[PDB]
Parts: structure tokens; sequence; C-alpha cells
């Protein structure tokens, strides 16, 4: 070869019903912060 | 073995030596709301023993000319004990109830009380007598609180419906020669899984003397009727500040 230079992160899903809610308890820790965002 | 009975729940116990069995309204026991029917997402609070216990409301006096009385649930307890407090601090509420109406006399007295549970007990007025006035019951009549109210026209249950058909609802009779109490276990009934304990009464309790009290002069004349009730499987959700109404 004489000249070397010559050589979607979204998919559909079927969601027939609204998302369920999983039971959760209390979380008391550092490092992890789901409430904080960066709009 | 059917006339004697004991009801123990929380730190309270009720006894009776002259019962006439117990009625489980519509054949269903009270139960916490399952995940399939629930809609509100917050974890409920289920106080257990502090609210599912027996509460004794004021006593009424049965006279030879009494019309009858009624109470509304959960209105009667919205301001009593830890149950009331949870009802005021939470938006949502649900529970069942164990109703125990008490009344004893002597083997010489006579009379029969019909004790029934009528869900969604909506009251009506006499419409000004003539029927041309579209008047409505006052807050004090629709939700009489712990004191309960008196019926003015028991024959039509103050709602244009025949008392003669009230037995189509969960009920027991307190016939003085037979028993001295009535017990009805009521499950939660509504078109929604939870509801406001303040804005909606799920059912009303009616105690009506269908057969008037009678006794010979000389026999005790003060024949009281006491109402003791116990929430069952009380759940609460939607916590916030206290609200009385």
């Amino acid at each position: 070869d004489p000249i070397a230079d010559m050589i979607s992160l979204t998919a559909l899903q079927v969601l027939p019903t609204a998302a369920n809610t999983e039971a959760s308890s209390h979380r008391l820790g550092t490092g992890v912060v789901p409430a904080l965002q960066a709009a | 073995s059917d006339r004697v009975a004991q009801l123990t729940i929380g730190n309270s116990t009720i006894t009776t030596q002259e019962a006439a069995n117990i009625v489980i309204a519509y054949g269903e026991w009270p139960e916490y709301c399952p995940d399939t029917d629930a809609t509100a997402v917050d974890k409920p609070t289920r106080p257990d023993v502090s609210v599912n216990r027996f509460f004794t409301l004021d006593t009424k006096s049965w006279a030879k000319d009494s019309k009858g009385w009624y109470w509304k649930f959960p209105d009667v307890l919205t301001e009593v004990g830890v149950f009331g407090q949870n009802a005021q601090f939470h938006y949502l509420y649900r529970s069942g109830f164990c109703v125990h109406v008490q009344c004893n006399a002597s083997k010489f007295h006579q009379g029969a009380l019909l004790v029934a549970v009528l869900p969604e007990y909506v009251l009506g007025t006499i419409a000004g007598g003539t029927g041309n006035e579209n008047s409505h019951p006052p807050y004090a009549t629709t939700q009489p609180g712990q004191v309960g109210a008196v019926l003015t026209h028991p024959y039509v249950l103050d709602a244009g419906i025949p008392l003669s058909q009230l037995t189509v609802c969960p009920h027991q009779w307190i016939n003085l020669r037979t028993n001295n109490c009535a017990t009805i276990i009521v499950p939660y009934m509504n078109t929604v899984p939870f509801d406001s304990a303040l804005n909606h009464c799920n059912f009303g309790l009616l105690v009506i003397p269908v057969v008037p009290l009678d006794f010979n002069a000389g026999a005790t004349s003060e024949i009281p009727i006491t109402v003791t009730i116990a929430p069952m499987c009380a759940e609460f959700a939607g916590l916030r500040q206290a609200v009385k109404q």
C-alpha cells in the first residue's frame, strides 16, 4: 500500500406500561450523590 | 363456646359472656394494601399497636323513646390517641375496624337494637318539609365526631332509604333477652386504595332501637349503650404538617 492515509447511542424499547417503583430504604454515605445534577 | 368471647388487640382486651357470634363484613378480613392495588409511591407508616387497639367513645342513654344514633368512620377517631395524630399528619389513610357495641340490662328488661354498618352513608335533609328547599346537612351532622349524632327519621335513615332493608348490610342485633353486645369486623371499602381520613367517611355505624326498650317501674331505668372500636391494619402515607380539616 503506497498511501496509508487512504484507508447511535440510542435504541427503541417497548414500554407498554409505566415504570414500577422499587421499594428503597435509607442511604447514609459519602461519594454518592444522586440528588446533585449539572443541567 | 359461642356466647362467651375475648378480643385482645394492642394493650386492650374486651370480654363478654353473652355474645351472639361475630360478623366479618362481606366475609373479608382487614389487610394492608398490596403492591398491585397501591398507587402512591412513598413507603407507608404502619404504627401497629399504638393505633390498632380498642378506643371507647362516649356512652349514650337508651330511653323508651330514643330514635337511634349513628357515627362515621374514621371521623370518630380523627382526634383521639396516636391514631388521630397519624390521621392529621398524613394526607393518605386506610384501615379496617373492629366495632364492639355494648349494652346490658336484666332478665326482666326487653328491647332490640339493630347494629349495622352502612358504607358511604350519605345523609339527606327534609328539604324544608315541603320539598322546595334544596337544603344540605351541616358539617356537624355529616361528621358528628366522637359524640355521634341522633337520627330524626330512623324509618328512612335520614336518607330516603328504608330501615327495614338495612339488614342487607353487615349487622347484628342486640336483643336484651339473648345477648349484651354486637361485634362486626369491617374491611377497608373504597374506590381508591388510600384516602383522606378527614374529607371522606368510608362508612357509618348505626345503632337503632327497632323494638323499643321496656321495663316495669322499679327496675333500673339507666340503660346505657357504649361503643368501643379498634382500627385494624392502619396505614398512613403522604406525611406533612398536621391538619385538622
